[PDB]
């Protein structure tokens, strides 16, 4: 009865928040109309953290869907698992931030941060006791970080207490599918790191390199990258709908994966990932699984673990097993490679059992870790915004609105003291 | 029992019910909206079943318009997870 209040923002979080809505409702057993349909009696027991009660048996999402372009909303109540969702929390805007942080934090955002947090309040207040606000956006988009990061801010002095959990999708250091992508990451982080409780760090080329190399996928599509995502996200919560050997919330990993308060940012990872045709010949052992979550390969973050030390990392694993492979498999790989684990912090490794796998599979684990190699991510970012505030190029938006030059000064001063505070873990 | 008559119609000329101006949506429901007065579905996406079916032959536009929406279903679909079935 801790339950979450979903608010997915943007194009891309609209887009996955619709992909995280297919893997929870079925799993719980909802149909696509609304009603329930699971064959098991343990489904029924929690549905009202991801679920409110309905006339004739029907369950509606705790999703706020916010978007500042009606072009991304219409695409998910036309798709399948789509009319689950009530139409007064589509909440729409007109004129689109269009990949600018600027516009949806300040101007053409602030008439929609009215309309948004009185859906949050009607919903947060519905139900009893929160748990968290769990959030799914962007950071080089401009309606899902300059007003999603609003959206979090007016939400962190509402309810100081509850938790905050931001599937934030940095931008990609290979690729760039905006040019302002530099100046929106740098803008967003910096509010991310007061406000936001806990962050979760994804990146499109990591995405791309599991489902090539990892899945042998030939053409994944943004379908096959939203559903490794969501599937992070069913991780995390699958002690909250259903019981287990060793239970934990949300809270149980934020206590033990934040060392000091600005060590917030962790990187992701779900393991049992293969290809077609290698699913039958792999046999599912909690060993092998251990060997594929710790990979650098299967962690879902383009910065690359071996270049830093794990502060604290967390293992949420699902399916009926026994203790001891998990156990000492965590132990195993703590004094296999004692240099890639911080010294100061005995028994790195955090462990939770889930007695209900996810379906389709009899075991599963997903990672959760607070790695000071994601330094390397923010610099490289810090590096791309350096080289276009010095010129001072593609300002004029941002400036000509109403915020100032100073402001970016800094968006870059914590972001270069984020990095200052990972570097002196490292050592 | 009294010699009684009928008074004229003399009053101003009255429109029916089916005017947009008279129209009442919520008619003896008490106050809620009547059924077959839904709401409007957003930008009102239109099927191409419809476009096939104006039509006679399939041609070069209802040829791209079945492309665009199977390159929107190839884009939509996982890969991973099968609608209604388990990963695999
Ligand atoms: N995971 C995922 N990311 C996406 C998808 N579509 C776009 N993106 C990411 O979103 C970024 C563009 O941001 P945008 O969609 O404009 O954000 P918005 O302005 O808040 O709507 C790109 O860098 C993409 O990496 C998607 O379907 N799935």
């Amino acid at each position: 009865m801790r339950e979450i209040v979903h608010i997915q923002g943007g194009q891309c979080g609209n887009q996955i928040g619709a992909k995280f809505w297919e893997v929870v409702s079925d799993e719980h057993g909802i149909d696509p109309t609304g009603t329930y349909h699971g064959d098991s009696d343990l489904q029924l027991e929690r549905i009202n953290v991801y679920f409110n009660e309905a006339t004739g048996g029907r369950y509606v999402p705790r999703a706020i869907l916010m978007d500042l372009e009606p072009g991304t909303m219409d695409s998910v109540r036309s798709g399948p698992y789509g009319q689950i969702f009530r139409p007064d929390n589509f909440v729409f805007g007109q004129t689109g931030a269009g990949n600018n942080w600027a516009k949806g934090h300040y101007t053409e955002g602030a008439e929609l941060i009215d309309s948004v947090l009185d859906v949050v309040r009607k919903e947060a207040e519905s139900c009893d006791c929160l748990q968290g606000f769990q959030v799914c956006h962007s950071l080089g988009g401009g309606t899902g970080s300059g007003m999603g990061t609003l959206l979090i801010s007016k939400i962190r002095e509402e309810y100081p207490d509850r938790m905050m959990l931001t599937f934030s999708v940095v931008p990609s250091p290979k690729v760039s599918d905006t040019v302002v992508e530099p100046y929106n990451a740098t803008l967003s982080v910096h509010q991310l790191v007061e406000n936001a409780d806990e962050c979760m760090v994804l990146d499109n080329e990591a995405l791309y390199d599991i489902c090539f190399r990892t899945l042998k996928l030939t053409t994944p599509t943004f379908g096959d990258l939203n559903h490794l995502i969501s599937a992070v996200m069913s991780g995390i919560t699958c002690c909250l709908r259903f019981p287990g050997q060793l239970n934990a919330d949300l809270r149980k990993l934020a206590v033990n994966l934040i060392p000091f308060p600005r060590l917030h940012f962790f990187m992701v990872g779900f393991t049992p990932l293969t290809s077609r045709g290698s699913q039958q010949y792999r046999a599912l052992t909690v060993p092998e699984l251990t060997q594929q979550m710790w990979d650098a390969k299967n962690m879902m973050c383009a910065a690359d673990p071996r270049h830093g030390r794990y502060l604290t990392a967390s293992a949420l694993f699902r399916g009926r097993m026994s203790t001891k492979e998990v156990d000492e498999q965590m132990l195993n790989v703590q004094n296999k490679n004692s240099s890639y684990f911080v010294e100061w912090i005995p028994n790195n490794v955090k462990s939770s059992v889930c007695d209900i796998p996810p379906k389709g599979l009899k075991m599963s684990a997903t990672f959760i870790g607070n790695s000071t190699a994601i330094q390397e991510m923010f610099k490289r970012v810090s590096e791309q915004f350096t080289a276009m505030f010095r010129r001072k190029a593609f300002l004029h938006w941002y400036t000509g609105e109403g915020m100032d030059e100073m402001e970016f000064t800094e968006a870059e001063s914590n972001m270069n003291d984020l990095v200052s505070e990972y570097q002196q873990y490292q050592d | 029992m009294f010699r009684q008559e009928e008074q004229p119609k003399t009053g101003v000329r009255q429109f029916g019910t089916h005017t947009t101006g008279k129209v009442d949506h919520m008619l003896g429901t008490h106050a809620t909206v009547r059924p077959e007065y839904k709401d409007p579905p957003p930008k009102r996406t239109v099927p191409t079943s419809q476009l096939e079916a104006v039509r006679n032959i399939e041609t070069q536009y209802i040829k791209a318009r079945k492309a665009a929406e199977d390159a929107r279903e190839r884009q939509g679909t996982s890969h991973l997870y099968a609608a209604g079935k388990g990963w695999g």
